[PDB]
RNA sequence: CCCGGCGAGGGGAGUGAAAAAGAACCUGAAACCGUGUACGUACAAGCAGUGGGAGCACGCUUAGGCGUGUGACUGCGUACC
RNA sequence: AGGACCGAACCGACUAAUGUUGAAAAAUUAGCGGAUGACUUGUGGCUGGGGGUGAAAGGCCAAUCAAACCGGGAGAUAGCU
RNA sequence: CACAGGUGGUCAGGUAGAGAAUACCAAGGCGCUUGAGAGAACUCGGGUGAAGGAACUAGGCAAAAUGGUGCCGUAACUUC
RNA sequence: AAUUCCUUGUCGGGUAAGUUCCGACCUGCACGAAUGGCGUAAUGAUGGCCAGGCUGUCUCCACCCGAGACUCAGUGAAAUU
RNA sequence: GAUGUCGGCUCAUCACAUCCUGGGGCUGAAGUAGGUCCCAAGGGUAUGGCUGUUCGCCAUUUAAAGUGGUACGCGAGCUGGGUUUAGAACGUCGUGAGACAGUUCGGUCCCUAUCUGCCGUGGGCGCUGGAGAACUGAGGGGGGCUGCUCCUAGUACGAGAGGACCGGAGUGGACGCAUCACUGGUGUUCGGGUUGUCAUGCCAAUGGCACUGCCCGGUAGCUAAAUGCGGAAGAGAUAAGUGCUGAAAGCAUCUAAGCACGAAACUUGCCCCGAGAUGAGUUCUCCCUGACCCUUUAAGGGUCCUGAAGGAACGUUGAAGACGACGACGUUGAUAGGCCGGGUGUGUAAGCGCAGCGAUGCGUUGAGCUAACCGGUACUAAUGAACCGUGAGGCUUAACCUU
């Protein structure tokens, strides 16, 4: 449409708030290695049950 | 009188020997399994937790795991509960199935709602789609406008308009019980049940007068 | 709504499924190992294995089937020539899907496609 | 439950005849009506594949006189009387359709042979 | 008096005699009886928060040991 | 029939060629058709030695569609047209002697004692 | 001397009276967006101000009814040109 | 042969769908007509604002046309905001 | 603007087809740079439709339908 | 009537119709002979009416697919105030 | 320094002065029916044409064809036909230029929603120790319509023909809900048929691409055109209206004291959302019973030991759905792809034998290929953890606890 005033400040914070980036719930590292990992995922030298992934 | 906790699971358009077929929806009738009848015994509070079914359950919290425990210790699908009259029940074993359906000519059925995904703007409310020729200025589809004026300058409650199913409970209403078969446990009904198939129902004699 | 279904539909029309799949499917055949999209590497997992299933035992008239569902000669050869044997001692899951992580040229979700047989690897790294 | 598809597989009748589409057939049958008994018969030719569970019926085309009609009668009814095989044509089609409107020598269709 | 409203839909008002109000659900005639005797909103929505009437004749308050006043 | 107007085809010898539903009976506030409806028919065709003229409103019954009419098992006798056999204007029974073509084995009702009363099959 | 894209930018060590003059370098407001702290916000309501005010941090309250900043609650209350 | 015809390339734009804070100074996609003609059209040349130039719309004149652009009168005047 | 806008000359390949229509195509050009995922309304584009056949609307509005080559056959009117 | 205050002329005719269309008639708005009249073949991307075709425009809307919307990452306006 | 139009469509909303059923008085009403006639906003309230049409006429439905208002509802939804409205031109009129609320032809309708409503939906908190499961009803909506005939009922009444209402019932129509077996639809995750060129060195065979090239069939899902089906007996508070008993007026009198009856509306009964109901919820099921220093203190500050039941992220993914939330669940594993048994599609792959010059058919073979569904199968992939949640949980009156 078009709006009726210069709106104040806290509303435009508020509008982006709730979808601001949200947690991770702390961390991993391998069981299996001294690489760090990230969780229920593979790591770029494939460890996690082993085999491969990421040969770039 | 209490209802029986339903399976969508079978659909048939059944013979008879007239060579006629009627449109049918099975439910497999399972046995209750009575939890410990809430009675008042403790405050004014009167109603009986029951479970008709199992699940693998693995993951189940210990607070739904104890209602089973108490039960007939089947690992539990979950808890339908039921108001009663008439006296306290017997709290074990009392495996109410197909006998309940013998006398009851038409049912309601009480479904766990239909489980439509969005519904929204116009499929639900069965309106029409604004012509989609004569060159409508972004309009193949449109619903049409919902208030009027600043006279009474607002729009008043309870309009038809967008929004999801959000799955309450939807009761169809008195239709016909065609056969209870025995063994078997299928509960043969002449309409239809709310919801996708692999949904639970109940499945209740009939609520009006 | 979409209950009771399987299956994905991905980013655009039949002709272009059919032409990225055989793009894909033939690049596997080659390299055994391959990075793609999460949803992508099971639809690839999908088109492949019932191909093998078809080569598990060498077979001219099945050869003559292979080549009427799938016209092409690398994926015809690799099955049955040097995949029927390799995969004769298996009854299904002949190759695997592992999820591999976030991509970083943006930020999407990915797996790995590897052949269920496939077991010496390095684990260095290559640039 | 574990009922779900072999349910369409438990209804469905054993005693129904191979076929393949062209296949003429005939269906002896009861008129049904409110309260009377009467039979009919219905020939043609059968235009498409069946096996539908419960609800499985030959689809016969009459195609004998006046105006085009296709006739679905249920195998699996209480009422039908009688299912001969006769002529077994090949047609390689789930449908016919360049027959609909010609009804001379077109119930009659011919044994496929070497 | 038949306690007008207007909450939402269908033509017409919408009403209830006070023996309806009184014979079931018996607190409301009472309730909306002091609701306007209290000023507009925030003052008039803390002096009410302090009432109760419940059903009648069904009071849980022997506890607290209430200090009788007649009227 | 399913749409305001629409023609389907004369089936007895009170017209010729097509005859035009201007409404449904049986109700109001309607739009479209079921299976089992009495419609209301004008006389878009005539022919000159037939019960009827150029013009004329009647009342009618289906007795063929081409969708398919069902009743028993809900199978349908599937046809290859839109037909309607004419009645009387408010007294009822078909005014024309003779049906042409097939019929269904839904036919057998009150309302069409004129064509189902003749000897060759179906009384 | 440290990180790095063969990069950007800044810190470390040294210059100067001064870099709180570091190269877009003079001292530096106001809009502007962000950091940091105290106190407040889930009996919650319209020119956002005024009149009354628990509470709380800080000033040793010069403890002698105080200063500061904020403020649940709540009478009153319609912008300027 | 043809100010004939169906029709691509080549030109236009009667209509339809779209674009409507465009990919485009009405273009696009599709129906449509012209395409051996009073056509299509490169190159070079010429008239200058109530002035030209118009098989006519008071059309077109550097994205445009019931009055193009700029330097001076000029701080036009306003019984006016 | 690496803008689907606009813009003259020449040269002149294949199969099927009636040719420079038209599907594909040799030589060549070239991916008109957001991507990947879901598959809500709805917006634009594209598919498909029972039964009806504009009944939609002031108005048939592309979208649907007609069409091409050979042959048989052919009206009122007419300046033949 | 490309024309008519009344009127949607009147009457005949097709029709679910009939202001529109087509024939006669005039109870004739303000028609009427180069701002010309009667009539015609061929012609128009030109206008109104007729019967059949065909078709999701519609009765009455269902399901499928893609780009935005929606999901994640990048960059990042505007009408207005 | 602007609220911007007619007719029509879509979508509605409110006033009852009700289109209608329903309850009931009068009647110059015998009964029936009508005239007369009060209550009542709850529910349903039709469609094609011609015209630019409000208004008109006609054909037809319906038991029936309503009344009024909304910037002449509604272009920050839809039209460009109309008239003024740029051109043209008719009719008219004026020396003319040019006009007309007479007129015909096509002709530019804009905005990504800030705050506000509405309906759906998440996050965060009080729920009194916590967690998870079921759940009660302060509070607010859906439905409430209506033909047909059968009984009721040929009966009172009337000279005779004739002749009613509630309740029951089957059945149609609208309206509203759910549904996908049936019948249609579609089904870019399946088969087959087919034009063409291009391709596997060639042929037989088969396939990329041309709208998913075209065309037909199609599993499971979804869906209406197809399916099932509510619209309720009763209750209370009555209205209009018949009253009884009874005063003005020794009686009589719906009224005043007293009291029987009296409609779909209204309060409901049948249906659905619902503890923010701060008055803060109940009931059910599970779980945690180590320690010190200090001040501001139904408390907070610090620290070691130390956190259960539960939670979420994360992960495969769903019979749940914009996003979420909801849900199965991570080897304790059938979550999902393959795969094995089976469903349901289709129509007997190619090769080989054989007739035929072949196209092609036919035995080999009832072939082959097959998607979403069902049940198995660890074959296969969901490393294990960490983390948020903690050590028994208010004041004060009454009750109980040796109290």
């Amino acid at each position: 449409a078009v709006q009726q005033n210069k709106p104040t400040r806290s509303k435009r914070g508020m509008r982006r708030s709730h979808d601001a980036l949200t947690a991770v719930t702390s961390l991993s590292v391998d069981k299996t290695s001294g690489e760090k990992h990230l969780r229920h995922h593979i790591t770029a030298d494939g460890y996690y049950r082993g085999r491969k992934v990421i040969a770039k | 009188m209490i209802g029986l906790v339903g399976k969508k699971v079978g659909m048939t358009r059944i013979f008879t020997e007239d060579g006629v077929s009627i449109p049918v929806t099975v439910i497999e009738v399972e046995a209750n399994r009575v939890t410990q009848v809430k009675d008042l015994a403790n405050d004014g509070y009167r109603a009986i937790q029951v479970t008709t079914g199992a699940k693998k359950a693995n993951r189940v919290t210990k607070p739904e795991a104890g209602h089973f425990a108490k039960a007939g210790v089947e690992a539990g699908r979950g808890l339908w509960e039921f108001r009663l009259a008439e006296g306290e029940e017997f709290t074990v074993g009392q495996s109410i199935s197909v006998e309940l359906f013998a006398d009851v000519k038409k049912v309601d059925v009480t479904g766990t709602s239909k489980g439509k995904g969005f519904a929204g703007t116009v499929k639900r409310w069965n309106f029409r789609t604004q012509d989609a020729t004569h060159g409508n200025s972004l309009s193949h589809r449109v619903p049409g406008s919902i208030g009027q004026n600043q006279t009474p300058g607002k729009v008043f409650k309870g309009k038809k308009m967008a929004g999801q199913m959000g799955n309450e409970r939807v009761t169809v209403q008195s239709l016909d019980v065609v056969r209870v078969d025995a063994e078997r446990n299928l509960l043969l009904v002449k309409g239809a049940v709310p919801g996708a198939t692999g949904s639970d129902l109940i499945v209740k004699p009939a609520v009006k007068a | 709504m979409r209950h009771r279904k399987s299956g994905r539909q991905l980013n655009r029309n039949s002709s272009h499924r059919q032409a990225m799949f055989r793009n894909m499917a033939g690049s596997l055949v080659r390299h055994e190992i391959i990075k793609t999209t999460l949803p992508k590497a099971k639809e690839l997992r999908r088109v492949v294995e019932p191909l093998i299933t078809l080569a598990k035992t060498d077979s001219v008239a099945n050869r003559r089937l292979a080549f009427a569902r799938t016209r092409d000669n690398e994926i015809v050869a690799k099955l049955f020539n040097e995949l029927g044997p390799r995969f004769a001692s298996r009854a299904g899951g002949y190759t695997r899907i592992l999820k591999c992580g976030f991509r970083a040229g943006d930020n999407a979700p990915m797996a790995y496609i590897e052949l269920v047989d496939r077991s010496e690897k390095a684990e260095a790294a290559a640039e | 439950s574990n009922i779900i598809k072999q349910l369409e597989q438990e209804q469905m009748k054993q005693d129904v005849p191979s076929f393949r589409p062209g296949d003429t057939v005939e269906v002896k049958v009861w008129v049904v009506e409110g309260s009377k008994k009467r039979l009919q018969a219905f020939e043609g030719v059968v235009i498409a594949i069946r096996n539908r569970g419960l609800h499985s019926a030959f689809t016969v085309r009459k195609i004998s006189n006046g105006e085009g009609v296709e006739r679905v009668f249920q195998t699996h009814s209480p009422v039908v009387d009688s299912i001969s095989v006769k002529r077994r044509g090949a047609v390689r089609k789930a449908k016919l359709y360049y027959l609909r409107e010609r009804t001379g020598k077109a119930a009659r269709i011919k044994e496929r042979l070497n | 008096k038949v306690y007008y409203h207007h909450t939402g839909h269908i033509g017409g008002i919408k009403q209830a005699t006070f023996e309806e109000m009184i014979a079931r659900r018996p607190e409301r005639v009472i309730e909306i009886a002091v609701k306007g005797m209290l000023p507009k909103g925030p003052l008039g929505r803390a002096m009410f928060r302090k009432l109760k009437v419940y059903a009648g004749n069904e009071h849980n308050h022997a506890a607290q040991q209430p200090q009788v006043l007649d009227i | 029939m399913i749409q305001e107007q629409t023609m389907l085809n004369v089936a007895d010898n009170s017209g010729a060629r097509r005859v035009m539903c201007i409404k449904v009976l049986g109700g109001s506030h309607r739009r479209y058709a079921g299976v089992g409806d009495i419609i209301k028919i004008t006389i878009k065709e005539a022919i000159p030695r037939g019960k009827v003229k150029k013009g004329d409103v009647l009342k009618a019954v289906v007795v063929r569609t081409k969708k398919g009419v069902r009743r028993p098992d809900g199978s349908v006798i599937r046809f290859d047209g839109n037909a309607c056999v004419l009645l009387n204007n408010n007294s009822e029974q078909p005014i024309g002697t003779r049906i042409f073509g097939p019929v269904t084995r839904e036919l057998r009702s009150e309302k069409f004692m004129k064509i189902i009363s003749l000897a060759p099959e179906v009384l």
